């Protein structure tokens, strides 16, 4: 996965790849990159 | 719905 700034990809058991970045200090759920 | 809270990233 190629993201956006360079922000992370994780598994959660809820079954969501989730996207949380540090420059924006919040978390997001799916690809943001797409 | 809300994803878990804004932390440092997970792997397992």
């Amino acid at each position: 996965g190629p993201l956006p700034d360079g922000w992370e990809q994780a598994m959660t058991q809820d079954g969501e790849i989730y996207y949380i970045n540090h420059k924006n200090k919040t978390t997001s759920w799916l690809d943001p990159r797409l | 719905t809300p994803p878990p809270a804004y932390l440092p990233p997970e792997d397992p």
